[PDB]
C-alpha cells in the first residue's frame, strides 16, 4: 500500500500553513543540506541534491526508477 | 587508622593547607566577575564606554558635570 | 509456597556415568530426581507415588538404640526400621527436637557500683517518680496558662483589625461624596491634547 | 607484622610548623600572591596547567580556523562548483563531464 | 534470618576437589590450627568414617558419636555465648521489642566494640515517650532521663577475639583420640569395592593416603582440561 | 558473614612520636591563632546538651581577632544602634559617588511648573 | 580524592560549598539590579545594552531558584543528615549521588559560559514564549542548563524515596519533608521536560506550537504545573529543618508530629493542583479562576497549621538557656518572616487583587520574603545548628546578634518598600521608571549596599 | 498526648522523712573550641577529639547508674565532627510491650 501509495492534492497554503521563522538546519548544523527543504520532505531534497550535483558535488540518492530496483513494492 | 577516621581529617584536625581556603575563596570571586566583567565589555560594545554617567541618556543641564 | 513450589536447590541423575549436561549435546538420555524418578513422569503423579528410605539392615540395632534412650523419638526411629519414613515424617522429626539457645543473665558481668551506691536505688527512685509527678501536673497548668494568654493576642489582633476598619468605614463615606459634592470632582474640564 | 619504636629523633633541628601567627582581615591580600609567586608547588602546578592547556588548544584552534574561513567562502557546493566553472573557462567548453567522470 | 540471602550451593556441601590433599596431615592436626576447609573435611570425613559403620554405632556413646561427628556438647558457658551471638545476628535486620529494663533485669545491648547507639521510646501505650537516643558504652549501667528504664551493655569479647562459632567450638571443644587412619581403610573396604563406590568421599580420601592417583579411575578423576 | 567487612575494628597504635634533634617536641601546624590585642573579656552561654544536660560554653576574647574583640566587648545596644544606622549611611555614600553634580533638566523649576500646568489641564 | 569521593556526607558538603560559590554570582546580579534601579536614568548599564538587565533579572531568577536554593536545601542538608536521621550507614544509591553534585557543576559551567560567549539577551526566568523561541543561543544555552539540571534532581529524588526501603527507625518529620518534596519532584519533573522540549522544538527544529493557531497560554499550563510545585519544593525541605531546630533549642517534643506530617502532605497534594494562579489575566473562563482561587485559599489551612504548631514548641521553654544562639534566633526569625510572605501570598490569591497586583514589585517582595529572607535563614540556620557535626570554622556566626539584627533590619529595608510600589505601580522587570517612584527604589537600593556589608563581616 | 509516666501513690512514699529531691548538677562542664596542642599529629590530634565528645558524657546519681547525653534525632550520636564510617553497628531502637514467653524463664 505504501509503495503504491495515491497521490493526494497539493495542499492550498492557508493561514496558518507552511510557517518559518528559519531554515532547516539541525540534521546539518555544518554542511547545511538541503536549508530549504524539510527532513523528510524526499521531492524537495531530489531537485535539491540535483543542484548540487550540477555544480559538481556528489549527494546520494533519488535517482534509480522504483520499478527498477528491489524491496520497492512498487511492481505490477 | 586514626588519621582516617574523621572525613577531611587535616582540616577538622586544623592542619590544611591554606592554599585550599585560597582556591575556593578565588572560585567564588571568579564567579562574581561573570556578572561584571560581560556588563563592561557589552556596555563598550554597544556605546563605547565601559559604565555610564548617571543620567546620560536623558537631557542635562548646560552646567552639568 | 515459595517459589511456586520449585526448591531453590535440587539433586538430579544421570544414568550414564560419563555425562556431561554441559559439554553433550545428545537428545535421547532422561534426567531423574532425588528418588529416582525419571523425569518424563510428571511431579503432580510422581509426588502422589509414597518413597520410603530404605537404610540397610545394619543400622536397626542402632536405630532401635535411640528409640529407647529417647521415647518420645521412638515412634520416628521405629518408621524408618519398618520403612515407612517419607520426607515429610523426616522433617516433622528435625524440627521435633530443635531447641532454641539459652542465654544466662547470671554470667553477664555488671557496670561497677559500690555498695553505698547499691542501697541508694530505692532512693533514686523515689526521686524519678516525684519528678514525674510535678512534670505531669506542670503540664496541666502550663496549656491553661499559654493557651488562655493566646486570646489576650486575638483580643489585640481584633482591636488593631478594627482601627483599619473604621478608616475604610470612612474611606466608603468620603467616596460617596466625591462624585456629588467635592469641588476637586471636575466635568467638562479634560481637552484632548492632539498628536504632537 | 611490623615492629616501630614509641619515638624517633629527627636529624634536624628545625620547628618548621607550628600555631599560626596572630592574622589581620587583609593579611590574605598579601599572603596569598606570595604564596603563588614564591612557593614551588603552587607555581610549578599554575605553569603546567596554562602549558598543557595551551598545547591542546593550538591544534583545534588551528584546525577550526581553517574551517571558519572556509565556510564563510560558501557551501561546499559552492566551492565545487566554482573549480567547475574554472575548468569551464580553461577548456572553453559550456558543458565537460562531471569530476570522476570521462567525456 | 530474614535479612540473609538464598543459601548457596556450598551452604549444604563443598565439593570433593577442595578436600586436602594430605589427608594424612588433616586428620592430625588439632582443631585449634584447622582452617573452615580443612575443618569441614576434617569432621566429615571422620564422621561419615563413624556412621558408615554400622556394626559399632550402637556401642559407641553419645559423647563418643558427637565428638566424630564434630558436634559440640552443649554447656551453660557455650550456650550463653551462641546465644548472644544468634542475638545479635538477629537484631541485625530485626526490630527490638522486649520487657520494661529495670535494674534487677536491665535492657541487653548486645555489641562487639565498646560502645552501641540505642533509642529509648519509653514503656508501653501512655508511658511511651518520643526516642531519647544515647551512646551506651560499657561500664556503665544506663538510666533513661525520661522513663527510668535501665540499659547496659553486653559485650561478645573473649581473649582479644569477639564471640563467633567457630571461637566457641574452639574454646570448648576438645580434640579426643586422634583419627586412626585403619578405620578409614577398613570402612573404605566396606563400601568401595570392584568399581562400585558407595563412600566417594572415603575413596578419595584413602586415593590421597596412599599419594593420589593409585586408586582405579582417580587418575583419570584428577585429570582436568581447563 | 565469615570473611566480610567487619562491623568493628581496633584502631592501630599512631606512629612514633618525632623530636628535634635536641629533644624539643616536632610541632605541626595548628590553626588555632592567639591573636594579639588588648581586649580580655570572657562571655559564657548556656548551651544546649541534649535533652537533660546543659554545658557552659565560654567565648575568650583571644580567640578572636581585633575587629571582633573591640565590638564585643561594648554592650549590645550600644554598638547596635551605632552600627545600624553606620552601614545604612555608608550605602547612601556609596550610592551618591557616582552622581555628584548630576544636574538632570527635568528636576529644575521650570520642569517642575509645567508639570504642575499638566496637573491641572488634566486634573490628575 | 576529591572528585571521586561517594561519601555521602561528603557530597552533602560540596553542595553548600557549590551553593555559596553560585551564590556569589547570584548576589552580585542582585546588586546590579537594585544599583541601577536606585534612581531614573542610566546608571550602570547603557541605553543601548538594555538587553543585560533582561539577562541579568533572568540569571538571578534561574540561578538563585536552581542552583542555590534548591541544591543548599533539597542537596546540601539533606544528604549529610538523612542518612544518620535514619540510623542508616550511609545513602542507598552512593555513585548516583557522586554524579549528581557533578552534574549540577557541569550545568553551573554552562551557563555562565554562555554569558561570556553568547550575546546577552533576557526573556525572564519563566521563558515565556514567544519571546523564548525568538532569542538567540543564549537561549539555547540556559535549556541545556535546565534540562541537565533536570535529571540531577530527579535522581536524587529517587535517592531519598530508597530510604523507605532501608530506614532502620522512625521517620521523623523532616525525613518526610524530603521524600514529600522527593514525590513532588517525580510528578512535576516529568511534566517540565516535555514543555521545556516543545520550547526547543521551537527553537531549533522548526516546530510550531507557538506561533498563531498554537496556544502560547499552553507553555504557561505545562510550565506553572510545575512552577508552583517547586516554590513548595523549596520550602518544605525549609520547614522540616525548622521542626528540628525548636524542637532540639527549645528540648521539647514535637506537637502534633502527625499533624505536621500530614500538613506536609496536604501542602504537596494542593500545591500540584493550584498553579494556574500564575495565569489569572491571561483570559481564562469564569469557573477556572474561581476553582483556582478557591484551592489557592485552602493551602492556607495546612499552612497555618505548621505556624502554629512550631509556636507553641518556643512558648513554655526554659528561660535558663541562653536564647541568643545565631540558629534559635533564624528559626524564629523564619515564623514572623513567613507569615508575612504567605499573608501577601494571600492578597495576591484573590484575582480581582491581582488584576492589579500581577506584574509588580508587590509580587517580588512577596517571592522574596519567603525565598530571599525565609528560605535563606533556614539554611543558614541548619547549617548552623549542624556547625559540631560538619565541623567548619574560620567564621564567626554561632554567636553574633549583630549579624542577625542587621540582616533583618536591612533585608526588610529592601523588600518592604516594594510592597508599597506595587500600588504606586512600579511593573516588574523594567529598570527605567518615573520620577515619581525613586524614593522607594532608593530606600531599597540602600537596603541592597547594606546587606552585601554585612556579609563580609562574618569572616 | 504524652503527659509523663504515670506515678501511683504507692511510689511517692519516702522511706525517710529527710529524703528531699538529689541536687545532681546537670551541667558537664565549661568548654570552648577544642583545642589542639601544636606537639600532637594528625593521628594524636584524633584521639583528642574524640576524648572531647560531650554525647559520651554523662552524670552519675547516688545510686551509681548514669543519666547519659540523650538527644531526640540520632543526629547528635555520631563523634563531631561526622567520621566517614558512623552506624557500623546498627542503632538499636528498643520497643516495649507486654509479652512474655516461657523459655525466658526459670523455675
Ligand atoms: C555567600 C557568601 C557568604 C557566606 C557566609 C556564611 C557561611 C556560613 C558557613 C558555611 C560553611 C559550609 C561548610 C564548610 C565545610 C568546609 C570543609 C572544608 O574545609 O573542606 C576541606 C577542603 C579541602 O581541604 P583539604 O582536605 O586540605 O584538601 C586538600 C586538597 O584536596 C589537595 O591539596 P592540593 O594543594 O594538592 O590541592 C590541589 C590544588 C593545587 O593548587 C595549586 O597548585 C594552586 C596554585 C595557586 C593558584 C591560585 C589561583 C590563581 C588565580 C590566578 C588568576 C589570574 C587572573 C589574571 C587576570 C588578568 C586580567 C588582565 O588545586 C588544584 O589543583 C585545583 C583547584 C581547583 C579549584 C579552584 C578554582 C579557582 C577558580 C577557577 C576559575 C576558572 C575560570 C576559567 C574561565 C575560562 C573561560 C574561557 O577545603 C577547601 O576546599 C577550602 C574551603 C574553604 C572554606 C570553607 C568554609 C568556611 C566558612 C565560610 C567562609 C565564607 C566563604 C564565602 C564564600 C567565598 C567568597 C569568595
Ligand atoms: C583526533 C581526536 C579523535 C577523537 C578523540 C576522542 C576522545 C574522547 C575522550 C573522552 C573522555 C574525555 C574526558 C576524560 C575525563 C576523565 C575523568 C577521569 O577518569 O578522571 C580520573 C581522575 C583521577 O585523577 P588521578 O590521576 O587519580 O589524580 C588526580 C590528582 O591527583 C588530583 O586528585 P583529586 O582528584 O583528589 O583532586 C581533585 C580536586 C582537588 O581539590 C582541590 O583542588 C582543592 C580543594 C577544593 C577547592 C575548592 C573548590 C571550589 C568548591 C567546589 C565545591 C563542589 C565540588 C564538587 C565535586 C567536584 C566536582 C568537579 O580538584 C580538582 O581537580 C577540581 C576541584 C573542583 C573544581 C571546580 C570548583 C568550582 C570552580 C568554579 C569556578 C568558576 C565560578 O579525575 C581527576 O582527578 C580529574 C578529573 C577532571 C575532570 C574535569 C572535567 C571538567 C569539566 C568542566 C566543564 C567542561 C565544559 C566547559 C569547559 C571550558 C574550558 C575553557
Ligand atoms: C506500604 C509499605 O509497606 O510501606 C513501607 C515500605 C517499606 O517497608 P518497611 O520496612 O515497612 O518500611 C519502614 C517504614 O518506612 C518506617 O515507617 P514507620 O514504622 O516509622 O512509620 C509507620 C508508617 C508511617 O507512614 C504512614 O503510616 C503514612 C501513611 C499515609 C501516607 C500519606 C497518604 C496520602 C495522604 C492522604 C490522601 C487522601 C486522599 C483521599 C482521596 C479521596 C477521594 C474520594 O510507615 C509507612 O507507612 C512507611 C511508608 C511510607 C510511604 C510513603 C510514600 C509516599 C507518600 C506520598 C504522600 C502523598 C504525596 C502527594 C504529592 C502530590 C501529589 C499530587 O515502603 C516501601 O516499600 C517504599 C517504596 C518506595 C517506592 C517509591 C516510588 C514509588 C513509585
Ligand atoms: C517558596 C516560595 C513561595 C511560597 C511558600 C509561596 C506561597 C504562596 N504563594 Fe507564591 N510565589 C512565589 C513563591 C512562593 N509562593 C514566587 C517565586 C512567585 C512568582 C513567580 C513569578 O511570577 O515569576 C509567586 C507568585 C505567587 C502568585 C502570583 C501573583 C502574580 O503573578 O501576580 C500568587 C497568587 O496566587 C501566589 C500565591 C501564593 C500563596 C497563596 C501561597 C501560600 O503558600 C501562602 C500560605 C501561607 C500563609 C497563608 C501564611 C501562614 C498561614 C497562616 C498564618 C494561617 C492563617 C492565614 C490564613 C487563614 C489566610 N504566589
Ligand atoms: C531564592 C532565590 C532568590 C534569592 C536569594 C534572591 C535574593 C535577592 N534578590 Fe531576587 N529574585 C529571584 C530570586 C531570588 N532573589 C527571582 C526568582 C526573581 C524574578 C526573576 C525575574 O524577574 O525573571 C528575583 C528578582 C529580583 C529582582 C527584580 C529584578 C526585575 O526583574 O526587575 C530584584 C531587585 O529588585 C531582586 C533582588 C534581590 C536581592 C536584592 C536579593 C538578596 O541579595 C537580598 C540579600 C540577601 C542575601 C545577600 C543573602 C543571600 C545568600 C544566599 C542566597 C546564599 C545562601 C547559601 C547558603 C546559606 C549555603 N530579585
Ligand atoms: C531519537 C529520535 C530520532 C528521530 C529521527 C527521525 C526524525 C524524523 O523523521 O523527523 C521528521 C518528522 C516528520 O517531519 P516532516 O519530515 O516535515 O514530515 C513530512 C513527511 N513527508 O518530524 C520532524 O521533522 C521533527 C523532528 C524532531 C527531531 C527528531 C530528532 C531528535
Ligand atoms: C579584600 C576583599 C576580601 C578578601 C578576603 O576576605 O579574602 C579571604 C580569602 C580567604 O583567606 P583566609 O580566610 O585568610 O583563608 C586562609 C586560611 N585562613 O583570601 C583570599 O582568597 C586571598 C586572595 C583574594 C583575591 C580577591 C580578588
Ligand atoms: C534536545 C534535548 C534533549 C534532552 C534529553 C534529556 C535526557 C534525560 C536523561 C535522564 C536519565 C536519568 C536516568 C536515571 C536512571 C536511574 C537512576 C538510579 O537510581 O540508578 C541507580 C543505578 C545503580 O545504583 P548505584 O548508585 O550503583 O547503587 C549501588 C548500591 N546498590 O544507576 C544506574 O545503573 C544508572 C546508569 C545510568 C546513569 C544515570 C544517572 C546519570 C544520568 C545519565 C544520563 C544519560 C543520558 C544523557
Ligand atoms: C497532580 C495531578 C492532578 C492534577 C489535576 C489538575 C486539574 C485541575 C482542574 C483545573 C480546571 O478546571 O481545568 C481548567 C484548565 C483550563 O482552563 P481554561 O484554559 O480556562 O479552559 C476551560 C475551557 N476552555 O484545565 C487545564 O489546563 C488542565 C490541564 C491538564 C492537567 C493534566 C494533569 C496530568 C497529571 C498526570
Ligand atoms: O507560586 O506560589
Ligand atoms: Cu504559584
Ligand atoms: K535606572
Ligand atoms: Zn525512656
Amino acid at each position: 500500500h505504501q509503495g503504491t501509495k495515491p497521490p493526494r492534492p497539493v495542499s492550498l497554503e492557508s493561514r496558518f500553513m507552511n510557517q518559518r521563522r528559519y531554515d532547516f538546519t539541525w540534521m546539518h548544523p555544518q554542511d547545511k543540506f538541503c536549508s530549504e527543504c524539510r527532513p523528510v520532505e524526499l521531492e524537495c531534497k531530489k531537485m535539491c541534491f540535483d543542484r548540487y550535483r550540477s555544480m559538481d558535488y556528489r549527494m546520494y540518492g533519488f535517482q534509480r526508477p522504483r520499478i527498477q530496483t528491489y524491496y520497492s513494492f512498487s511492481t505490477c | 587508622n586514626l588519621e582516617d577516621h574523621f572525613d577531611l581529617a587535616e582540616y577538622m584536625m586544623k592542619m590544611h593547607n591554606p592554599m585550599s581556603e585560597y582556591l575556593y575563596w578565588i572560585a567564588g570571586f571568579v564567579s562574581g566577575l561573570h556578572g561584571i566583567l560581560p556588563l563592561l565589555h557589552s556596555n563598550y560594545y554597544f556605546s563605547g564606554m565601559f559604565l555610564p554617567r548617571d543620567n546620560d541618556n536623558t537631557q542635562l543641564c548646560d552646567d552639568s558635570w | 509456597a515459595y517459589n511456586g513450589g520449585y526448591p531453590f536447590h535440587y539433586v538430579v541423575q544421570y544414568d550414564d556415568p560419563n555425562y556431561d549436561c554441559e559439554a553433550d549435546f545428545e537428545f535421547e538420555e532422561i534426567p531423574r530426581d532425588e528418588f529416582g524418578v525419571p523425569a518424563h513422569i510428571p511431579p503432580e503423579l510422581s509426588t502422589q507415588i509414597r518413597h520410603t528410605y530404605y537404610v540397610p539392615p545394619q543400622y536397626y540395632p542402632f536405630l532401635k538404640k535411640l528409640g529407647e534412650d529417647t521415647p518420645e523419638l521412638k515412634p520416628y526411629t521405629d518408621k524408618l526400621i519398618m520403612g515407612d519414613m517419607t520426607y515429610d515424617d523426616y522433617e516433622e522429626m528435625f524440627y521435633k527436637f530443635a531447641k532454641p539457645l539459652k542465654i544466662y543473665r547470671s554470667r553477664l558481668p555488671l557496670p561497677y557500683r559500690t555498695d553505698e551506691e547499691i542501697s541508694q536505688e530505692k532512693y533514686v527512685n523515689w526521686c524519678g517518680r516525684w519528678y514525674s509527678y510535678r512534670q505531669r501536673l506542670q503540664g496541666d497548668y502550663y496549656s491553661r496558662h499559654y493557651f488562655r494568654d493566646w486570646l489576650i493576642g486575638v483580643m489585640l489582633g481584633m482591636y488593631l483589625g478594627n482601627l483599619c476598619v473604621q478608616q475604610h468605614r470612612q474611606y466608603r463615606v468620603d467616596m460617596k461624596l466625591f462624585y456629588l459634592e467635592a469641588p476637586e470632582h471636575k466635568i467638562n474640564w479634560v481637552k484632548p491634547r492632539g498628536d504632537l | 607484622g611490623r615492629e616501630l619504636p614509641e619515638y624517633v629523633v629527627l636529624p634536624h633541628n628545625q620547628q618548621r610548623y607550628g600555631r599560626d601567627k596572630s592574622y589581620s582581615y587583609f593579611t590574605c591580600l598579601w599572603h596569598f600572591p606570595k604564596m603563588v609567586f614564591t612557593e614551588k608547588w603552587c607555581y610549578t602546578n599554575i605553569m603546567w596547567f596554562v602549558f598543557w592547556t595551551g598545547f591542546w588548544f593550538i591544534p583545534n584552534y588551528i584546525w577550526w580556523e581553517r574551517r571558519y574561513a572556509y565556510q564563510k567562502a560558501g557551501f561546499h557546493w559552492e566551492h565545487t562548483n566554482r573549480k567547475l566553472q574554472a575548468r569551464k573557462e580553461a577548456l572553453g567548453m559550456d558543458k565537460v563531464p562531471a569530476s570522476g567522470m570521462d567525456w | 534470618y530474614r535479612h540473609w540471602h538464598r543459601m548457596s550451593e556450598d551452604d549444604w556441601a563443598l565439593p570433593l576437589d577442595s578436600m586436602p590433599e594430605d589427608v594424612k596431615t588433616l586428620m592430625a592436626t588439632p582443631q585449634t590450627e584447622r582452617g573452615f576447609v580443612e575443618d569441614y573435611w576434617y569432621n566429615r570425613i571422620r564422621g561419615e568414617a563413624t556412621l558408615l559403620d554400622p556394626e559399632a554405632l550402637p556401642s559407641k556413646s553419645y559423647i563418643a558419636l558427637a565428638r566424630d561427628m564434630g558436634l559440640q556438647i552443649v554447656d551453660e558457658p557455650s550456650s550463653h555465648m551462641m546465644g548472644l551471638i544468634e542475638l545479635y545476628e538477629y537484631l541485625r535486620g530485626a526490630s527490638f521489642v522486649g520487657p520494661f529494663g529495670t535494674i534487677e533485669n536491665p535492657v541487653l545491648v548486645p555489641a562487639v566494640g565498646q560502645e552501641r547507639v540505642v533509642a529509648c521510646t519509653g514503656g508501653v501505650g501512655d508511658e511511651e515517650h518520643f526516642t531519647l537516643w544515647f551512646r551506651c558504652r560499657e561500664g556503665f549501667m544506663y538510666r533513661c532521663g525520661e522513663c527510668d528504664q535501665i540499659f547496659m551493655l553486653v559485650r561478645l569479647y573473649y581473649e582479644d577475639r569477639y564471640w563467633t562459632q567457630t571461637l566457641v567450638r574452639d574454646t570448648f571443644m576438645s580434640d579426643g583420640d586422634m583419627f586412626d587412619l585403619k578405620t578409614l581403610e577398613r570402612v573404605h573396604k566396606m563400601w568401595n569395592k570392584d568399581e562400585m563406590v558407595r563412600w566417594e568421599v572415603g575413596y578419595w580420601a584413602q586415593d590421597y593416603v596412599l599419594g593420589k592417583g593409585v586408586l582405579p579411575g582417580m587418575v583419570e578423576e584428577h585429570t582436568r582440561v581447563n | 558473614r565469615i570473611g566480610g567487612p567487619p562491623v568493628f575494628m581496633q584502631f592501630p597504635p599512631p606512629p612514633p612520636k618525632e623530636y628535634l634533634a635536641d629533644g624539643t617536641p616536632k610541632t605541626y601546624p595548628l590553626h588555632q591563632p592567639v591573636f594579639d590585642h588588648g581586649y580580655t573579656w570572657e562571655h559564657w552561654y548556656m548551651t544546649n546538651a541534649g535533652v537533660f544536660h546543659t554545658v557552659y560554653y565560654g567565648e575568650f576574647a583571644k580567640d578572636f581577632p581585633w575587629r571582633w574583640g573591640f565590638v564585643a566587648e561594648k554592650p549590645f545596644w550600644v554598638g547596635a544602634p551605632i552600627l545600624v544606622l553606620g552601614v545604612l549611611c555608608l550605602g547612601h555614600i556609596i550610592q551618591t559617588m557616582g552622581q555628584i553634580g548630576v544636574r538632570p533638566k527635568r528636576y529644575t523649576p521650570e520642569w517642575v511648573e509645567a508639570t504642575k500646568e499638566r496637573e491641572r489641564a488634566e486634573n490628575t | 580524592f576529591y572528585i571521586l569521593v561517594n561519601n555521602n556526607k561528603r557530597i552533602g558538603i560540596y553542595y553548600i560549598k557549590l551553593s555559596i560559590i553560585i551564590g556569589i554570582l547570584g548576589i552580585v546580579l542582585s546588586y546590579i539590579i537594585r544599583v541601577e534601579l536606585y534612581n531614573s536614568g542610566n546608571r550602570i548599564i547603557k541605553y543601548d545594552n538594555v538587553n543585560y538587565y533582561n539577562m541579568v533579572i533572568t540569571l538571578h531568577g534561574l540561578l538563585m531558584i536552581f542552583y542555590i536554593i534548591m541544591p543548599g536545601l533539597y542537596g546540601g542538608i539533606p544528604l549529610y543528615i538523612l542518612p544518620i536521621l535514619s540510623v542508616i550507614t550511609d545513602i542507598v544509591l552512593p555513585r548516583i549521588n557522586n554524579i549528581s553534585i557533578i552534574i549540577v557543576l557541569i550545568s553551573y559551567i554552562v551557563v555562565i559560559n554562555s554569558i561570556v560567549i553568547e550575546y546577552n539577551i533576557g526573556t525572564g526566568w519563566t521563558l515565556y514564549p514567544p519571546l523564548s523561541i525568538i532569542g538567540t543561543v543564549i537561549v539555547n544555552m540556559i535549556l541545556y542548563g535546565l534540562i541537565i539540571i533536570g535529571i540531577s534532581s530527579i535522581i536524587s529524588a529517587i535517592n531519598f524515596m530508597n530510604i523507605l526501603i532501608v530506614i532502620d527507625g522512625i521517620i521523623y518529620v523532616y525525613i518526610w519533608s524530603i521524600i514529600i518534596t522527593s514525590v513532588l519532584l517525580i510528578i512535576s519533573l516529568p511534566i517540565l521536560n516535555g514543555i521545556l522540549l516543545m520550547i526547543l522544538s521551537d527553537i531549533y527544529f522548526n516546530s510550531i506550537y507557538f506561533i498563531l493557531n498554537g496556544d502560547v497560554v499552553l507553555y504557561q499550563h505545562l510550565f506553572w504545573y510545575f512552577g508552583h510545585p517547586e516554590v513548595y519544593i523549596l520550602i518544605l525541605p525549609a520547614f522540616g529543618i525548622i521542626s528540628i531546630i525548636l524542637s532540639v533549642l527549645n528540648n521539647k517534643i514535637i506537637f502534633g508530629m502527625k499533624s505536621m506530617i500530614l500538613a506536609i502532605i496536604m501542602i504537596s497534594i494542593l500545591g500540584s493542583i493550584v498553579w494556574a494562579h500564575h495565569i489569572y489575566t491571561v483570559g481564562l473562563e469564569l469557573d477556572t479562576k474561581i476553582y483556582f482561587n478557591n484551592l489557592t485559599l485552602i493551602i492556607s489551612i495546612p499552612t497555618g497549621n505548621k505556624i502554629y504548631n512550631w509556636i507553641i514548641l518556643y512558648i513554655g521553654s526554659y528561660n535558663i538557656l541562653y536564647n541568643g544562639y545565631q540558629s534559635l534566633i533564624f528559626s524564629i526569625m523564619f515564623i514572623i518572616i513567613f507569615i508575612i510572605g504567605g499573608i501577601t501570598g494571600i492578597i495576591i490569591s484573590i484575582d480581582i487583587i491581582d488584576i492589579g497586583l500581577h506584574d509588580t514589585y508587590y509580587i517580588v517582595s512577596h517571592f522574596h520574603y519567603i525565598l530571599s529572607i525565609g528560605a535563606v535563614i533556614s539554611l543558614l540556620a541548619g547549617i548552623l545548628l549542624l556547625k559540631d557535626i560538619i565541623g567548619y570554622y574560620n567564621v564567626i556566626i554561632k554567636i553574633n546578634k549583630y549579624f542577625g539584627l542587621l540582616l533583618f533590619i536591612n533585608i526588610n529595608i529592601i523588600f518592604t518598600p516594594q510592597f508599597i510600589i506595587g500600588f504606586n505601580v512600579m511593573p516588574r522587570r523594567i529598570l527605567e521608571y518615573s520620577d515619581n517612584i525613586i524614593v522607594w527604589n532608593l530606600i531599597s537600593s540602600i537596603g541592597s549596599i547594606s546587606t552585601i556589608l554585612i556579609l563580609l563581616s562574618i569572616f | 498526648i504524652y503527659e509523663g509516666q504515670t506515678v501511683q501513690e504507692s511510689e511517692l512514699i519516702p522511706q525517710e522523712d529527710d529524703w528531699v529531691i538529689e541536687e545532681t548538677n546537670f551541667c558537664l562542664g565549661r568548654n570552648c573550641y577544642v583545642r589542639f596542642r601544636e606537639e600532637d599529629d594528625l593521628a594524636r590530634r584524633a584521639l583528642h577529639q574524640m576524648d572531647s565528645q560531650l554525647n559520651k558524657m554523662h552524670t552519675r546519681l547516688r545510686d551509681g547508674t548514669v543519666i547519659p547525653y540523650m538527644s531526640f534525632h540520632p543526629d547528635e550520636m555520631v563523634d563531631r565532627p561526622a567520621p566517614i564510617h558512623t552506624f557500623s553497628e546498627k542503632p538499636l531502637l528498643k520497643w516495649t510491650w507486654d509479652e512474655t514467653y516461657e523459655e525466658a524463664y526459670d523455675d
